[PDB]
């Protein structure tokens, strides 16, 4: 029964990729030529979170776009105020190995979680005055890749052995389940309306899974490595995956299929995160070859470069209202540019 | 929970010594930068000194430099020497933390009694008494002898409400915000100069007196004090 | 004092020349056997003299003063 | 700095107690540990120190070692490989009573980010490796193995079969061999630590 | 007749020019190079330990080189002064101190590279900002106490035949103070940090080799390049000082002593103009400064 | 590894079964959607000093 299975399998791809490729009647290229190419863009480092002593491997900025959290392997994950340069908390981490930092959107929760295979929950707003562990997140058999949180109550975690998890805080027990990714999920980026998200997994696809009954509605390939960041469009109709292979590509829900590639023939260090703007026109992706570039998401050429740091950079996140980015690197320092 | 008590009390003979202590148990003691708040046996509250996080500055009032030491175990201190005949007051320990989006004030102490045998910016709250109802609609103003709204957006107009035979508590904060465990019936308001506290759906337990409280810079001067009598 | 002597000595000439000779040939160089060197001038022999006593008396005030040119240290 | 003063007082404290922390942690030595699995990892040091990664740490002769037993993570090697970029010296240990050990070596000693981590190496197993040779030729692991079959002369080939699969000359891979009872795999660890940090030390200052 | 010479006085010599050129050399190498150095040790550095003996050094060095244009002005005016008498207690002692400070930053290194390499266990327990810094302000210490007589003993002379004044030093001109102040200073400064420097080094070759994996072939180069030019910049400068305290104030060997005694702190800053080369070009660690400022 | 295949046939149903639409109408509501938030944008358009806090 393998063999009739196989055929079935394979005639179901074929079919998949011919209804895929039947609706791309216009490519993205002949419709972002009519735009006037926003120029080059340049942006200085106005401030720098000096005061880490490790790689930094996350930065998410807080929903007032003031408040940015940065994790690193010192064993603290030290809380920014990016106005003030001012350290507003630090966190004393449990395990030094941590490569996702997740700040809730109502500002009282931090998830933060790495080799242990846990994803702890930190209380910011805790009333003895110290901030202390929440909840402890144990079930996973793999590395904590990315962790987001949807609410104050339900995190979607993505875990290095094969599993996507939506979580339950108030109980620690995980309450959906999401399966089918073949490598590790190496990331994690929940929709804008919290009701579904992506996963960029290391066996090279990136597939659209649902929060509310845990099934898969899309799957989409074309990178030929493994995929290091993945995030939404700020309109939520498309999203953008950074691949190992010195590509980033945006695919589209609705038309179910990748529009434009972002490649050069000078690049060839891995992507390690990206992240869009406010608008969407602006796709900040950072590499490993010490820089961190700016994509324009239409007309799929480059716009500047923020090479500011003596390292790889690990994280790029903008703000929510679009006032800075913030590209954590592995020399230490954060810096907010604008 | 979070509990500051505190004790030292007694009759004291005036230009004497005595030892105010506040034992901070249930909380990061070190932390907080605690205060020291008095209140006349029928007058408003009025700030006495400051000390921050791990003795890193103290200050003081005007009438309180010198001849008070405040010194910090999990136990704040506070050392009386010469008494005066006006020192004689309810002592009260606050708490304190100053980072983005804190709640300064949050705590304050039990309070014990003490009896005895023009630069900064005043607060003035002409109204002294507001009679209303239960159920119904109240406001409390309270003003300014300086702006105090900073540059930073930042108005530093704190509203604290004292239940009789109760120690204050920490309602509005920044005139805007708002303190944790305090229901929506009370919401700050005011801009620039002038600064109201109103009340909506007045309860039973709204009934007490106000201090307005500024926090642009030191000293820390408190309102008149409102009365918001019932009916 | 030296400098006095010089002036006084120099004075007992009536003669420009034999001053100029005297205040040009009071200087304090190291050169040993400064009457070598006036040995290789041409000038009067009143000049010779004067130069000669000029010569030796700066020396011997250069020799009592013990002043090191010293530099740095 | 109306209360804003405290802000910065704040942040000038933690970040005292930050720099504290991370001078106090740069006192500890990281070693990586890895291996097959069941080859001897967790029977090493046992004379000393106490589902994904297991930290050990011990104290021998004034240092603090942590001994980072990655062995339990069933992951993707590439993916978390990089954060132990700053290891001081990884301990590679391989079981001699049973090629994939010899492909792990491969793949870790020529790995990007050890190009200048010297990898050390416990050939583990030292009596059963001898009764194994005793009873069965070394062709079943070796087939290219030409040569008489006793212990000495099959132990320093797979010693050199191991070393030789380095291509930097950079690193030098500190072979050693335990009867899984010797205690003397603490001195071995420390003397091999005391030369990398020397060398660490001279490469700082403008010296190596 | 404006030719003042009976004599044929003439203008400055071959070992004046010399001395000119080997300070017009430092200076302008001491644009340069020390000011590097310090920026990197300051804006890219202060948080490594290894890092202040280099700032210390270099800051030496460079408050060493900025008072060239004092000794240029003395050499092309014949030994003039046109300073008052406090300038010339002040800036020869302070460039005195800066060249001791310089000498004793140097052993001091040495003393610190040799725990390093003897002691690795026990240099991550020692090692920290506060013994750097407490070894830095020790020399820097010893260097004002070796400087000291010049602070107290410098006297402003006159000839009143020119309007020529020169200033050196004065031990009353009657004491038997200049053998023992001598003697202490080239001790303290040229054969004590040169024991230090000798014994260090080779004990740092003779275990750096002991053990493989640490032979690296630039330990060798760094220690000759230090010792030996450190030893060959600064024999002369002492050997003519301690001669010329001893010497008397007359005869032609002191007399030649004075004529060289120019050649021989050209000489010397040879070495303070040499000194931030070696660590920047050994110091493939500063190119990370560099890159990062 | 039958359930496996099984499962994997029903996944490839369910995602062929996934409504389509052109990939130019994605375009261009990705179009408007970013003329729509140009204004509001202050990372490609420099925003003046007078309101930016990252000074």
């Amino acid at each position: 029964e393998l063999d009739q299975l196989r055929q079935e399998a394979e005639q179901l791809k074929n079919q998949i990729r011919d209804a895929r490729k039947a609706c791309a009647d216009a490519t993205l290229s002949q419709i972002t030529n009519n735009i006037d190419p926003v120029g080059r863009i340049q942006m200085r480092t106005r401030r720098t979170l000096r005061g880490h002593l490790a790689k930094i491997y996350a930065m998410h900025w807080g929903t007032d776009s003031r408040l940015l959290v940065s994790a690193s392997q010192d064993g603290k994950l030290i809380i920014w105020d990016s106005y003030t340069t001012n350290k507003v908390h630090a966190i004393p981490l449990r395990s030094s190995w941590v490569m996702t930092c997740a700040y809730a959107p109502s500002g009282n929760y931090v998830a933060c979680g790495g080799l242990d295979n846990i994803c702890s929950i930190y209380n910011l707003k805790t009333r003895e005055g110290n901030v202390r562990v929440s909840r402890e997140l144990a079930g996973h058999t793999g590395y904590l890749s990315c962790c987001r949180f949807l609410d104050d109550n339900q995190i979607v975690t993505s875990s290095g052995d094969t599993t996507c998890a939506l979580w339950d805080i108030e109980t620690g027990q995980q309450t959906t389940t999401f399966t089918g990714h073949t490598g590790d999920v190496m990331s994690l980026s929940l929709a804008p309306d919290t009701r579904l998200f992506v996963s960029g997994a290391c066996d090279a696809s990136a597939k659209l899974w649902d929060v509310r009954e845990g099934m898969c509605r899309q799957t989409f390939t074309g990178h030929e490595s493994d995929i290091n960041a993945i995030c939404f469009f700020p309109n939520g109709n498309a999203f953008a995956t950074g691949s190992d292979d010195a590509t980033c590509r945006l695919f589209d829900l609705r038309a179910d299929q990748e529009l434009m590639t972002y490649s050069h023939d000078n690049i060839i260090c891995g992507i390690t995160s990206v992240s869009f703007s406010k608008s969407g026109r602006l796709l900040l992706a950072g590499y490993d070859d010490f820089n961190c570039n700016v994509w324009d998401a239409l007309k799929a050429d480059r716009a500047g470069v923020l090479a500011g740091h003596d390292n790889r950079v690990s994280c790029l996140g903008v703000t929510d209202d679009g006032m800075a980015v913030a590209t954590g690197s592995w020399d230490s320092f954060l810096k907010i540019w604008n | 929970d979070v509990q500051l008590v505190e004790s030292g009390g007694g009759l004291v003979q005036p230009g004497g010594s005595r030892k105010l202590s506040c034992s901070a148990s249930g909380f990061a003691f070190s932390s907080f930068g605690m205060h020291w708040v008095r209140q006349a046996p029928e007058k408003g509250l009025e700030w006495v000194a400051y000390i921050s996080s791990g003795s890193g500055t103290i200050y003081y009032a005007d009438t309180v430099k010198g001849r008070f030491t405040i010194s910090r175990k999990n136990t704040l201190f506070l050392q009386m020497t010469s008494l005066r005949s006006e020192d004689t007051a309810m002592y009260y320990c606050v708490r304190s933390i100053y980072y983005y989006g804190s709640s300064p004030f949050d705590f304050w102490g039990q309070g014990t009694t003490l009896t005895v045998s023009g630069s900064d910016i005043v607060m003035t709250q002409a109204t002294s008494s507001v009679p209303v109802t239960p159920g119904e609609s109240v406001s409390i103003s309270c003003r300014s002898s300086k702006s105090l709204l900073h540059s930073n957006g930042n108005t530093y107009l704190y509203w604290f409400l004292q239940r009789p035979g109760q120690s204050p508590q920490l309602l509005i904060y920044r005139m805007s915000n708002l303190a944790s465990g305090v229901p929506d019936r009370f919401s700050g308001s005011g801009s620039g100069t002038a600064f109201t506290l109103t009340i909506s759906r007045l309860e039973a337990e709204d009934v007490g007196v106000y201090y307005c409280m500024q926090h642009l810079e030191y000293p820390l001067t408190f309102g008149a004090g409102t009365k918001l009598e019932l009916k | 004092t030296l400098q006095k002597k010089i002036e006084e000595i120099a004075a007992k000439y009536k003669h420009s020349v034999v001053k100029k000779c005297c205040y040009d040939g009071a200087c304090v160089n190291n050169d040993e056997t400064c009457e070598q060197r006036a040995a290789r001038i041409s000038l009067g022999p009143r000049c010779i003299k004067a130069f000669t006593e000029c010569c030796v008396v700066a020396s011997q005030l250069r020799a009592n003063i013990s002043h090191k040119d010293m530099q740095l240290g | 700095s109306a209360e804003e003063r405290a802000a910065l007082e704040r942040s000038k404290a933690i970040e005292k107690n930050l720099k504290e922390d991370g001078i106090s942690a740069a006192k500890d030595v990281k070693l990586l540990l890895l291996g097959a699995d069941n080859s001897g990892k967790s029977t090493i040091v046992k004379q000393m120190k106490i589902t994904g990664i297991v930290e050990t740490h011990f104290t021998f002769k004034n240092l603090h070692f942590r001994l980072f037993d990655v062995g339990g993570q069933r992951s993707e090697r590439k993916k978390w490989i990089h954060c132990f970029e700053d290891v001081t010296a990884i301990i590679f240990c391989v079981d001699l009573s049973d090629h994939e050990s010899l492909m792990l070596f491969d793949s870790i000693c020529n790995n990007k980010f050890f190009i200048d981590t010297s990898i050390i190496l416990f050939l583990n197993k030292k009596d059963l490796f001898g009764e194994k040779i005793k009873k069965s030729p070394l062709t079943i692991c070796f087939p290219e193995y030409t040569g008489p079959n006793t212990y000495e002369d099959a132990a320093a080939y797979i010693q050199a079969q191991f070393e030789s699969k380095n291509r930097s000359p950079n690193k030098e891979i500190y072979c050693h061999m335990t009867c899984a009872t010797d205690t003397n795999n603490a001195q071995v660890i420390f003397d091999a630590v005391t030369d990398i940090i020397i060398a660490n030390n001279l490469r700082g200052c403008g010296l190596y | 007749l404006n030719t003042p010479v009976d004599k044929t006085s003439n203008t400055l010599r071959v070992p004046d020019i010399l001395a000119l050129v080997i300070f017009a050399v430092v200076f302008l190498v001491g644009v340069l190079g020390n000011a590097l150095v310090v920026w990197v040790t300051a804006f890219e550095a202060k948080r490594t330990i290894n890092a202040i003996w280099f700032l210390n050094l270099a800051v030496a060095d460079f408050l060493s080189c900025l008072a060239l244009p004092i000794l240029f002005t003395s050499i092309v005016q014949h030994h003039h002064w046109p300073f008052g008498g406090a300038a010339c207690s002040i800036l020869p002692s302070l460039i005195l101190l800066n060249m001791y400070a310089s000498i004793l930053l140097l052993a001091t290194i040495s003393a610190d590279r040799f725990l390093l390499v003897f002691k690795p266990i026990w240099c991550q327990n020692f090692r920290g900002a506060g013994l750097a810094w407490i070894a830095c302000a020790v020399a820097w210490g010893l260097a004002l106490l070796l400087t000291i007589p010049s602070f107290l003993y410098r006297v402003v002379r006159e000839e009143y035949f020119p309007p020529k004044v020169l200033c050196g030093v004065d031990y009353s001109h009657d004491k038997r103070r200049e053998r023992a102040v001598a003697i202490v200073r080239l001790v303290l400064g040229f054969l004590w940090p040169l024991l230090t420097l000798t014994i260090c080094y080779t004990f740092i070759l003779l275990r750096t080799w002991s053990r493989r994996a640490t032979r690296s072939t630039k330990t060798l180069k760094v220690v000759v390049a230090v010792v030996a030019s450190f030893f060959i910049f600064w024999l002369p400068y002492q050997v003519t000082g301690i001669m010329m305290s001893f010497l008397e104030p007359s005869s032609p060997t002191f007399l030649l002593l004075k004529k060289l005694d120019s050649l021989c702190v050209s000489f010397a800053y040879i070495n303070c103009c040499i000194n931030p080369i070696i660590y920047v070009v050994a110091g493939q660690g500063f190119q990370g400064r560099l890159r990062k400022s | 590894s039958i359930a496996q295949a099984r499962k994997l046939v029903e996944q490839l149903k369910m995602e062929a079964n996934i409504d389509r639409i052109k990939v130019s109408k994605a375009a261009a509501d990705l179009m408007a959607y970013c003329e729509a938030h140009a204004k509001e944008d202050p990372l490609l358009t420099p925003v003046p000093a007078s309101e930016n806090p990252f000074r």
